[PDB]
């Protein structure tokens, strides 16, 4: 395969499409530690060298799509120097974002639960396809800290700044039914059909009938929002 | 002279403001309310056949149960007005009212029609302003939905215009102060149709003023209440925003020619409409850019209005309006002089005629030439009248 | 000439129709549908800067929930229209969006305008067409309740002017039958604005034709419908009923002046404007008198007009219209050649600005120079307009 990691495979499917699934190896779910972290730039690398590759799906192997890292490291990571703190997210946050900017169209397929880095993970992908029966949201406020790669940025920039406010500030898991309202995912599917629907709007964001840069565009770029609007949302936010 | 086509404004009525929490109207449908009123202006002004309204177009914000469907075919229906008639409900929030009016204007400029019956009305202790509301979660991500909020949208254009917790008070006393005065003295008799209501114990009868005036309003019972709508640092009370009122107003427009030949004296004639839009935001602000519009489009200038009508959403919002309109210095002289909506409620639907028809009386009254109503509306947008007596 | 005050509609478009029951817009709101369609018909015609738009007129009747509040400004605020733009939401039940037109009309004549945006939506399966219903008890007095209920005033119409079951059906099928052909022979390509929807797995796609649509509707499949509103004795059906559907219509309108000096081409003028009211009971006869009073406005005479588009309300209400009207038997020659409400539903505030676009687009492929578009109102009222493209 074009790529085969303890944690990520990328394997090459029809008309050129390929498949970014993460299964940590041994492990009941998935998570952005140390070890996905690294193969994740190493299958980005992958298929920003492979010519051939058309469009990519994120998926997961197991019962959820991708939670937190232990709570271990969380605490290892919070005593390193300021300085080594940000770089190392600023390589984090690079990975994700050569993701983002991929010149092919992503979609990512939400089986499970989708929390925190799992979630921001999606963010990063152009569409998001969610099961009926999943969750995602951004708990990190629960650990007196804050989305940390790119949450704060693409939430916003996605479903607004009232709505991402709410998400961030509460940190509640959210059901498919609501995130589809605020538009934080695009589609929601049977868990059955989870993997056609993901091939299905790939496909036709390949033929142009959806134009994925285009849904792209809104988080490389600044909010919406008047000077006066933004005023007015912050303010009355942070009263 | 008066061309042909300019449009008349044949009379005015409305109805006494009532107390949505239990007041006047409680037992009495926005239809009914609505029919009645149409029915006893048409009656004062025997000279206008029914039979040749073209159209009745009435003002309605929340246009569901007792307010949906078109309402102001429904209370056509049960006037003197024909079948033969149109009507159609018009919704611009606040400006509700005045928008209605603005079209019936256009349509007689236009010659589509000669005889107008204009009007709006608004129940909200039946259809209370935040029923049904159903925010879109698409919205924040051009606009703050604080900005749905009125109460907060006032805090913020008070605060950047320096409006004091005492200068909003003090225009709410004068307001009411005013009201009171108004009543008393019957500068309201002819506009106000005397209607049948229920007093607290359920007992029938008519009222012939507005209850929601409380002439015992000072500085003193408004400093004893606490903000509405931002605890920590607002200045905004409910004794400074427009009330929850139940009302109606109503007007006859008609061409110019047809009033000639029918040989009745104008109340008034306009002269310019004008609507604009501002950020939701900061909604309040309306009437300026509104105002300036409409003034260009009458040739005049702010100096050659004598009298002046606007809405008061609340005191936040009237006071800057009113320095950036530069006459804050001639507000005693020339602004509300009868009270506003803090004093006499702020029924959406019916605001916009009501403001315009108190205008109109108020001109009559203290001999004005030229007059304008004028209001901010949620959402970002302000509407504007200019009115000559000739 | 065109005089440089007289009204020109610069483009039209609307929204792929689709069912209200578990339909393609099932998970799209009124204001998003409304604001995308704005958003695209405005990105086709780079030469009108939204910043010159006036006012954003939008027809809408059940307005609460998503559709309340003034939605026009709502919709506007999420399109590249600026705030400072002016909007408001008209009610004039199945006729809405023709009425916006004409309000906007209007104001281009008096010159209170330059550039409007009209049009209108309805999404009832969000808002479904009884919701929030509250008959008026005291409307009994005046007219019957059951005047209410838009299929007994068809059952009585067609009595009254004795249409069979068998003409009804055939008016059906050559509803979904022509809206078909059209639809294949991309008649539709340049009126319907591409759009986001699902299908009935949920996924996400893009639709360019309206769901509506029933090409296997035959004389057979009709003829084994029963009667949905009169159990003994009645002719009308779901088949031969318009349909409870989701959209959006919309039209940038301005003066021909500014027509002019932007060097664009009119998708066509209009020439005359028309309301008019009829006994509640036999509402879907409202076209005749309409078009009558249109028809005198504008200086012709029915003859003179090539095509015209009666919305399909009932086939019941429908062919008595086109029969007192005097051109049932130039139906196939100039009648809906594109399909009627049968076949691409009735979403009630798209309706008036949708089929006055289809037939701007008919007469465009036809070579027409007058068209006629007009149709019937809940509660005894009809509505008119008389196109020209020269
Ligand atoms: C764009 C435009 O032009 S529109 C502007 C839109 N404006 C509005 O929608 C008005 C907003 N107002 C509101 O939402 C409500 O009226 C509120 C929130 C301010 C108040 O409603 P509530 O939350 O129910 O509180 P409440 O009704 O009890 O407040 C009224 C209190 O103030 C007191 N009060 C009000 N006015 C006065 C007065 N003039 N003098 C003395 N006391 C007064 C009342 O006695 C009452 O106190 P009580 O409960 O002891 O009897
Ligand atoms: C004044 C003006 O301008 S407009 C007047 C407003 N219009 C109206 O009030 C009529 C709108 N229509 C309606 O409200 C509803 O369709 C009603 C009340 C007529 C019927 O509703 P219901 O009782 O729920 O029946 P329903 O809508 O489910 O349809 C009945 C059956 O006929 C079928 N049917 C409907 N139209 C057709 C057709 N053209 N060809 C074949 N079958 C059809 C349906 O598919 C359904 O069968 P199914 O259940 O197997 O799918
Ligand atoms: C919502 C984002 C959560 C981020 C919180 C980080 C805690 C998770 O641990 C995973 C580790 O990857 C994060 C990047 O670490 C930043 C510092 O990297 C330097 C590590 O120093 C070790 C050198 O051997
Ligand atoms: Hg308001
Ligand atoms: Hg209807």
């Amino acid at each position: 395969m074009i790529y085969e990691g303890k944690a990520i495979t990328v394997t090459a499917l029809e008309s050129g499409i390929v498949e970014l699934k993460f299964d940590l190896k041994g492990e009941s779910v998935n998570k952005f530690n140390r070890l996905t972290l690294n193969e994740l730039r190493q299958a980005v690398d992958a298929i920003k060298a492979d010519a051939s590759v058309k469009g990519v799906i994120v998926s997961s192997g197991k019962d959820v799509f991708i939670v937190g890292a232990d709570i271990t490291e969380f605490v290892e990571n919070f005593k390193l120097p300021d300085a080594e703190l940000i770089a190392g997210n600023l390589e984090a946050n690079k990975i994700f974002s050569d993701f983002e900017d991929l010149n092919v169209p992503t979609v990512a397929a939400i089986n499970g639960i989708a929390l925190g880095g799992g979630l921001e993970m999606c963010l990063a992908a152009d569409f998001r396809v969610m099961a009926d029966s999943a969750k995602i949201g951004l708990p990190e406020v629960k650990l007196g800290i804050y989305p940390g790669f790119g949450g704060t940025v693409r939430l916003p920039r996605l479903i607004g700044v009232d709505n991402a406010v709410e998400w961030i500030a509460s940190g509640k898991e959210n059901r498919a039914e609501d995130a589809l309202k605020v538009s934080a995912v695009d589609a929601v599917v049977t868990a059955d059909k989870l993997g056609a629907a993901a091939l299905d709007l790939i496909k036709r964001a390949i033929s142009g009938e959806l134009d994925y840069k285009a849904k792209r565009q809104p988080k490389l770029e600044k909010l919406k929002l008047n000077a006066i609007e933004q005023m007015m949302a912050f303010e009355t936010a942070k009263g | 002279s008066l061309n042909p086509r300019d449009v008349v404004i044949v009379d005015f009525g409305r109805t006494p403001m009532g107390r949505s929490k239990g007041g006047m109207h409680r037992n009495t449908r926005a239809e009914d309310m609505s029919a009645h009123l149409i029915s006893k202006v048409l009656e004062r002004n025997s000279k206008v056949d029914p039979g040749e309204v073209e159209d009745v177009i009435w003002g309605c914000v929340n246009q569901t149960l007792e307010q949906g469907w078109n309402i102001a075919r429904m209370a056509s229906l049960m006037t003197q007005i024909p079948h033969t008639s149109a009507a159609q409900t018009v919704s611009r929030l606040c400006g509700s009212s005045m928008s209605a009016l603005h079209t019936a204007a256009q349509a007689i400029m236009t010659g589509n029609g000669d005889v107008f019956v204009v009007g709006g009305v608004e129940h909200m202790g039946h259809v209370s302003m935040m029923h049904g509301v159903d925010p879109n979660p698409h919205m924040s991500l051009y606009a703050a939905k604080a900005s749905g909020m009125m109460g907060l949208t006032a805090e913020m254009l008070g605060k950047m215009h320096g409006i004091s917790r005492e200068q909003q008070d003090a225009f709410a006393v004068r307001s009411h102060q005013l009201a009171h005065k108004a009543t008393v003295e019957g500068k309201f008799k002819d506009e106000i149709i005397p209607m049948q209501g229920y007093d607290e114990n359920g007992f029938l009868k008519i009222f012939d003023y507005d209850e929601t005036i409380r002439p015992d309003t000072t500085l003193e019972s408004l400093a004893a209440l606490k903000p509405a709508f931002n605890p920590k640092g607002g200045t905004v009370t409910a004794g400074t925003s427009s009330q929850i009122t139940d009302g109606a107003s109503c007007m006859i427009v008609m061409s110019a020619q047809r009033a000639k030949d029918l040989g009745l004296e104008p109340l008034a004639v306009i002269r310019s409409m004008a609507v604009a839009g501002v950020d939701p935001a900061i909604m309040g602000y309306g009437p300026v850019p509104a105002t300036q519009k409409a003034l260009k489009r009458a040739g005049l200038n702010m100096a050659d209005i004598d009298f002046i009508e606007l809405n008061e959403a609340f005191a936040a919002q009237a006071l800057p309006v009113l320095k950036d309109l530069k006459v804050l210095d001639k507000m005693n002289e020339k602004v509300n002089l009868h009270g506003g909506a803090i004093a006499l409620g702020h029924p959406f639907g019916c605001s916009g005629a009501r403001i315009s028809g108190t205008l109109l009386n108020v001109m009559k009254q203290n001999g004005g030439t030229f007059g304008l109503s004028t209001m901010c509306i949620g959402l970002g947008q302000g509407i504007a009248t200019v009115f000559e007596r000739v």
